[PDB]
């Protein structure tokens, strides 16, 4: 497919790990009794070992001669062979989360710096106020857009600066 | 009390509890989601 | 003032200018003056034509059962001749409507102002103009002559009770799956074991 | 004035204004007027319902006997049909209903006739309408009405001896008499059933199960079944 | 003056009487400010309520179990009433979840803004659902019969038996779980076999309350 | 006034005149998006526009999808519609994608412009006679002219009744297309059948019998 390789659901190599990863949990299960807990454990583990490759063979992955998933990091590339789920999505959401992370702590500085102790709300977090802001932040890309278009997003050169510029 | 909430408002007591939730939620996700790799 | 509900506190609105006002208003959908008239003019349509409807379900259907052309259930209507598909008629319908329908319309957004025939001008109604309440050659038999807060009042009470009786064909139609006269023919025969109840737990 | 327990006092809002007032209220339920003029009027429809029915199943039992009272709505015949019966009562007691409850909420507006507009019922109290629902009255209102909540008294008492009678013997409450006549020291209803710490005896229940009337099947429970003695 | 739950001891500052079960008990001071205190009583009335209406379901139920009515016990009688029935369990717990959290969160914004939510803006009603005091909605639906709003003094004990009845039904209710984990039995057998062998048949005989 | 939640404290933006005369206002903006006045605008906007358009296309999900069980028109699902009538059509659907995208880039940009000035589409020349009914009726987002023939939004006394009727059902028909989307991931059948099956079996037909909504329980 892309770059040679062969869907992981084709691949051979993806097959003959799978039965070596089997292989080696059977020979660990079979020096156990039947209800006993350890065989419960590892009968748990050779489920979620098959569970794991049946979803990777259906999440439509590529694999290569070792046969391991490969991720295609191409906009174009992926929205076109049905790969945005593993950069494209994960980067969006990434970034949703980044910066609701930076934009939630962001207003919590703005808030504390209007008052009288802004070092003492560094040190002491000020929870209610928290809550506040880090339930309000699910609009932070609207928010932040806008503060952009406002001029308000970034201060002007009123910064620190050294002797030489 | 009052004092003992403003001691569980300070920096790292609060830092514990937050990295506890978001650790156990993460964990939470990858018991019932098991081994998460695209979408 | 009679209430529909004696003792009850009736909406300050109603004041007996509308023929029909007992004060029946639990919902408070009158408020606006500008709604109640768009409402008075839509009781008064909604209620002729099904006084209209009544009297064509009826009239053959009570004629069917004794001593012409089709005794075809009411709902059976439209699987008959006619000389012509529904759809011409259709389209009739709908332009002779548009003019008599936006003529009226006309009249109740200017009153005094859809009065005399556009072809013979000379042809006019009287400057009783009262929106919904034409006059003229639309009473060519000299009524009216009574105040008609009677005659009003007995018109909006037949209009009521013939749209509840329309309400009613459709709904005893879709349950009964038969006509009226026979439901009623039923009713007569045997009332204690046919009623709403007994039919509706008889499914 | 007499009282519930002779030589206690009655509470605050007790007064011997209403009739019937013994100063019988450990609740405290009438300390509210509004409240209380709702009580007073629910007091006695309950009574007038009650003494109603005590005379229906007396002359029940003494007029037609082996039909049994707690079953004459099974073991009834009519060509009128259930439903029939039951839409008639529907609508008829919707009506009076609603105009008794309008002449409570509104005191005094419903006093006229609204097909024969001669006849307007005279000015009264709530609860007692007097008029053509009154045509003869033997004496004065004074003592009239605490008789008639008296009787009523009684009769709800009564009433609900009725149906647990029913329930726990299975007879009418003459035959049920003649019983405690025919065995009194073991008939009752502490000769019937007992609890101690030890163990605990109630009565069978006389009424089967669920009724089988003409299809609906309808579930006849007794009334309390585990907290009988 | 008034008695402590512990003699001897002052009562806290911020418990002074005039609550309703006020007697000292807090030796943790939960509820030193005024707010906490406000949110606390509403919340112990709530599970106090919660308890009174569970406990008496228990002990009828078990009454009505004992008693050869077939009534299930209570640690089974949703399975057999969702079995029983042609109830699907996710559907009654989301139709439970709308009424609860619609009439919950009536209480919830009520504790925020008094008197708000008799503004008439759910369906027409007004100062119906106003509140007389914190966690004592007392009007026209909740009460009914209007014991709040005559005989004050007689208001004032029907709160103290309000909230006596209902620690008394928490702690029975705290009970019934703890007996049945012990005993795997329905409560009122328990009651039977204690009554049976009072001297044998208890928590020092059920091998599980104390260990040795 | 009338309010989303009452008792919670309205937003100090959503309590102005500009705020509080716009159109079905109930204080809700918690996430506290319209806090800038430029942003409010804009959103109401936006607001009109979905509005609008989500009436437009749930009135083209129900009205056919109503009528398709009676006995005219049949019409496939509204899933199945574009490739129905792609091959019913004459041209492919990129070309037609294309020329939809030209014809309303252009109807758009007029409706930008007229938003970033409120007198802008109305310079003398630049058009050949659409200039003169192409301004504002002192609304943005509710132009007057050939938009609005029959004259409805003359009457001062019925306007803002107008608006509010207007805000609701786009509310509401926008609440009906995302229903749309998610009942055909969940169930896989059309809406009307979908309520015909929760009026067939209210209590055990429903988004907690279906797997797929909420698979904890
Ligand atoms: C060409 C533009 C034009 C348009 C759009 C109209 C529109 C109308 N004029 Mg017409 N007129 C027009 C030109 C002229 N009219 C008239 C003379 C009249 C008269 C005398 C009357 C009308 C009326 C009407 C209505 C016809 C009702 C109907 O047929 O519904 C058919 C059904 C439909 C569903 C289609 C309508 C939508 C309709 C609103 C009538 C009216 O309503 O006046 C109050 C009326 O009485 N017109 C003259 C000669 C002076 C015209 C000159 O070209
Ligand atoms: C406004 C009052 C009005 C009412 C209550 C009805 C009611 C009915 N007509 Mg209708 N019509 C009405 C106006 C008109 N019809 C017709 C012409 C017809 C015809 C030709 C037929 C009906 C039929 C029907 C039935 C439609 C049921 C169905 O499944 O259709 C869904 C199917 C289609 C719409 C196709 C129902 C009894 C049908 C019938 O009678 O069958 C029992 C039928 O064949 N109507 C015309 C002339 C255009 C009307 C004028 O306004
Ligand atoms: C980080 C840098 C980067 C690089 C090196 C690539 C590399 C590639 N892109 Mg990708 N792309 C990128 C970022 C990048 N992309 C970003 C950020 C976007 C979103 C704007 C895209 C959106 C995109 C689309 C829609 C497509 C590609 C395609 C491609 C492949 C061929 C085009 C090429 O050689 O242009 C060199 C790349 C750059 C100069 C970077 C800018 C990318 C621009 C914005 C898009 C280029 C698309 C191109 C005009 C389409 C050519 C068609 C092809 C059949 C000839 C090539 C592997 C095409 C493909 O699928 O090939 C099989 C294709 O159709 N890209
Ligand atoms: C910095 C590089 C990096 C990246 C990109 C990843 C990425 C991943 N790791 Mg790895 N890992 C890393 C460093 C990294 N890790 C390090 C440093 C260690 C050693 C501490 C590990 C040890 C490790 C283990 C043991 C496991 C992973 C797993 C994963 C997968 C987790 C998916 C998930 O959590 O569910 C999805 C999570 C969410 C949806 C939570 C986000 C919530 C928001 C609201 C979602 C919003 C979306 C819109 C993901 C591919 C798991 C796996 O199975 O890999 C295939 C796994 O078991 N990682
Ligand atoms: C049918 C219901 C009923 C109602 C609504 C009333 C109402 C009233 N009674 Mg009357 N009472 C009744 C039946 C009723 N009574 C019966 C059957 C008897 C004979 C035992 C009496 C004996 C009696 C006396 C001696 C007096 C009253 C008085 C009153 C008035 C004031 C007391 C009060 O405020 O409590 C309001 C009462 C209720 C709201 C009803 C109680 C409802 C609870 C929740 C049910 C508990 C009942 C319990 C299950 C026991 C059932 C019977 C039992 C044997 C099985 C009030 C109008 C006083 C009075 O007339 O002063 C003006 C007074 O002195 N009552
Ligand atoms: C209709 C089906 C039905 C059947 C077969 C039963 C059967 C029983 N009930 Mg139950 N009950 C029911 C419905 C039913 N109940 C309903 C809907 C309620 C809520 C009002 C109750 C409230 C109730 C209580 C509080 C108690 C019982 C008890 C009992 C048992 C003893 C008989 C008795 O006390 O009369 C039934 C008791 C009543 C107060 C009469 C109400 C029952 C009628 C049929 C309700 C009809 C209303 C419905 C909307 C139509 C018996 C197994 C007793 C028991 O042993 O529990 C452990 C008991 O203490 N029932
Ligand atoms: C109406 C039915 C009924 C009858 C006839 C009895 C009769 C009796 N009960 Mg019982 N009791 C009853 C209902 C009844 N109880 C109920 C429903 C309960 C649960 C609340 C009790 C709870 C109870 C207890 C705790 C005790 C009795 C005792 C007694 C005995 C009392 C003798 C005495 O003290 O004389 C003078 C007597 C046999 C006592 C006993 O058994 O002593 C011999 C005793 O200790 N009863
Ligand atoms: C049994 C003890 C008990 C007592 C003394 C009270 C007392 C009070 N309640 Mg409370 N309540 C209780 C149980 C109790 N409640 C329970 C279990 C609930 C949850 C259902 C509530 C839910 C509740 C609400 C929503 C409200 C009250 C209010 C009140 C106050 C005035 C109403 C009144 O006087 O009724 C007196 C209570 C009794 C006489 C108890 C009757 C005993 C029953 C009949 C036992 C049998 C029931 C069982 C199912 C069988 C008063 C302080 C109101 C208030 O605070 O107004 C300002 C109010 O709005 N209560
Ligand atoms: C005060 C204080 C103070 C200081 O500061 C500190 C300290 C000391 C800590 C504190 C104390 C505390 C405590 C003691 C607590 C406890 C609680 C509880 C127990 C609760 C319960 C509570 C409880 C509750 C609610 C309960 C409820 C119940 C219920 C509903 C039930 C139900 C049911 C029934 C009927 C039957 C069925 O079949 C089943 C069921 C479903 C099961
Ligand atoms: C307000 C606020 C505020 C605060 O602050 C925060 C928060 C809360 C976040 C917010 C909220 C938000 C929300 C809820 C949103 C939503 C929206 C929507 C739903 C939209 C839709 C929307 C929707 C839409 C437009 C739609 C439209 C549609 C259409 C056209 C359709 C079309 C069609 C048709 C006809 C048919 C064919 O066959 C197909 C198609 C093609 C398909």
């Amino acid at each position: 497919d892309i770059a040679g390789l062969t869907p992981c659901s084709e691949s051979k190599a993806y097959a003959k790990l799978e039965k070596k990863e089997l292989k080696t949990l059977e020979k660990r299960l079979k020096q156990y009794e039947a209800d006993s807990a350890p065989a419960v454990a590892l009968k748990a583990t050779m489920e979620r070992t098959k569970a794991r490759f049946a979803n990777y063979a259906k999440a439509g992955l590529l694999c290569g001669n070792d046969g391991l998933p490969h991720l295609i990091a191409d906009p174009g590339l992926a929205l076109k062979y049905g790969h945005a789920g593993e950069v494209f999505i994960p980067t969006f959401g990434f970034l949703y989360v980044a910066g609701y992370i930076g934009y939630v702590g962001r207003q919590y500085l703005i808030a504390v710096k209007g008052e009288a102790k802004p070092t003492d709300k560094e040190i002491i977090i000020d929870v209610p106020l928290a809550t506040k802001l880090a339930w309000q932040g699910a609009g932070w890309p609207l928010a932040a857009v806008q503060e952009l278009q406002r001029g308000t997003l970034l201060e002007k050169e009123e910064n620190i600066t050294v002797s030489p510029r | 009390m009052k004092d003992f909430t403003t001691y569980l408002s300070t920096a790292p007591v609060i830092a514990t509890i937050w990295f506890t939730f978001t650790a156990g939620l993460l964990i939470e996700i990858n018991r019932y989601f098991p081994d998460p790799l695209v979408f | 003032l009679p209430s529909w509900m004696p003792g009850a506190d009736l909406p300050g609105y109603l004041n007996g200018t509308l023929p029909g006002d007992f004060g029946f208003d639990p919902l408070y959908l009158g408020q606006d003056p500008v709604k109640l008239k768009w409402y008075a003019q839509a009781e008064l349509m909604n209620a002729r034509f099904a006084m209209l409807a009544v009297a064509g379900i009826l009239v053959p259907e009570l004629l069917s059962n004794i001593g012409p052309g089709a005794g075809v259930a009411w709902y059976d209507a439209g699987k008959f001749e006619y000389f012509a598909p529904a759809s011409s008629l259709f389209g009739v319908q709908m332009l002779l409507f548009a003019w008599v329908e936006i003529r009226r319309y006309q009249d109740f957004v200017k009153p005094g102002s859809a009065n005399q025939d556009p072809i013979f001008t000379n042809n006019k109604l009287p400057d009783g103009n009262e929106p919904g309440y034409p006059g003229g050659i639309f009473d060519p038999f000299g009524w009216s002559k009574g105040d008609i807060k009677s005659l009003k009042l007995k018109e909006i009470k037949n209009g009521r009770l013939a749209m509840l009786a329309f309400a009613g064909f459709i709904g005893q139609a879709y349950t009964t799956g038969t006509t009226p006269l026979k439901n009623l023919s039923t009713h007569l025969a045997d009332p204690w074991s046919t009623t709403v109840w007994q039919n509706d737990l008889a499914r | 004035r007499p009282l519930w327990l002779p030589g206690s006092t009655p509470p605050a809002h007790l007064k011997g204004d209403l009739p019937g007032d013994f100063g019988f209220d450990p609740l405290g339920l009438g300390a509210n007027a509004e409240s209380l003029k709702w009580f007073k009027e629910s007091e006695l429809v309950h009574s007038r319902w009650a003494m109603a029915a005590v005379a229906g199943i007396l002359v029940q039992e003494i007029v037609r006997p082996d039909v049994f009272w707690y079953n004459a709505g099974k073991e009834v015949e009519s060509p009128l049909g259930p439903l029939g019966l039951l839409a008639v009562e529907f609508f008829l007691m919707h009506w009076v209903e609603v105009r008794r409850w309008q002449d409570l909420r509104k005191p005094g507006s419903v006093d006229q006739d609204p097909i024969f507009s001669q006849y307007k019922l005279p000015p009264h109290e709530v609860g007692y309408p007097g008029g053509v629902f009154a045509p003869f009255i033997p004496g004065d209102l004074a003592e009239l009405k605490v008789k008639e909540i008296k009787n009523g008294r009684l009769a709800m008492l009564a009433f609900v001896g009725f149906v647990m009678a029913a329930q726990v013997t299975g007879k009418g409450p003459i035959a049920a008499l003649q019983e405690h006549l025919a065995d009194p020291w073991g008939t009752t209803i502490f000769s019937k059933a007992a609890v101690v710490p030890g163990q605990a005896v109630a009565p069978p229940c006389k009424i089967p199960a669920s009724v089988s009337y003409k299809g609906i099947e309808i579930p006849t429970p007794c009334f309390l079944q585990g907290l009988w003695p | 003056v008034r008695p402590v739950w512990f003699p001897g001891n002052p009562p806290p500052a911020h418990l002074d009487g005039s609550l309703a079960g006020d007697y000292g008990f807090d030796p943790l001071f939960l509820g030193q400010e005024p707010q906490t205190l406000k949110w606390y009583v509403q919340a112990e009335l709530v599970h106090g309520r919660f308890a009174m209406l569970g406990a008496a379901g228990i002990i009828l139920t078990s009454i009505g179990a004992k008693v050869g009515l077939g009534f299930p016990e209570w640690y089974d009688a949703g399975k057999v009433v969702v079995e029983k029935n042609n109830i699907d369990f996710p559907t009654l717990m989301v139709i439970q979840f709308y009424l609860m959290g619609w009439a919950e969160t009536k209480r919830w914004y009520d504790f925020k803004n008094p008197g708000s939510q008799a503004d008439g803006s759910f369906l027409g009603f007004t100062e119906e659902f106003k509140g007389l005091e914190n966690g004592y909605p007392g009007g026209r639906f909740f009460d009914p019969m209007g014991l709040s709003r005559g005989d004050a003094a007689k208001y004032q004990e029907y709160k103290q038996k309000e909230v006596k009845n209902g620690r008394l039904a928490m702690i029975a209710c705290l009970g019934f779980a703890a007996q049945y984990a012990a005993t795997g039995k329905g409560p009122l057998d328990n009651l039977a076999d204690h009554l049976a062998d009072p001297n044998h048949v208890n928590f020092a005989t059920n091998g599980v309350s104390i260990p040795i | 006034r009338q309010s989303w939640l009452p008792g919670s404290q309205i937003p100090a933006h959503l309590d102005t005149p500009a705020a509080q005369a716009l159109a079905g206002n109930f204080g809700f903006d918690p996430l506290g998006l319209g806090k800038d006045p430029v942003a409010l605008r804009w959103y109401q906007q936006a607001e009109l526009i979905h509005c609008r358009t989500a009436m437009a296309g749930v009135a083209g999900i129900l009205i056919p999808g109503l009528l398709t069980k009676a006995g005219a028109l049949n019409v496939p699902e509204w899933y199945d519609a574009g490739k129905v009538a792609i091959e019913n059509s004459f041209a492919p659907w990129g070309s037609l994608l294309a020329v939809q995208l030209f014809l309303c880039g252009f109807v758009e940009a007029k409706r930008w412009q007229d938003i970033r000035k409120p007198g802008s589409q109305g310079e003398p020349g630049s058009f050949l006679g659409f200039e003169a009914s192409l301004k504002g009726t002192s609304e943005l987002g509710y132009p007057g002219g050939p938009f609005d023939p029959l004259g409805l939004s003359k009457e001062a006394d019925k306007w803002a009744d107008w608006k509010l009727k207007e805000v609701k059902n786009g509310r509401l028909a926008m609440l009906a297309f995302l229903g749309f989307v998610a009942q055909k991931y969940a169930t896989g059948a059309g809406p009307v059948d979908n309520l015909a099956a929760h009026l067939k079996d209210p209590w055990h037909v429903n988004y907690a019998t279906n797997g797929v909504s909420l698979p904890f329980l």
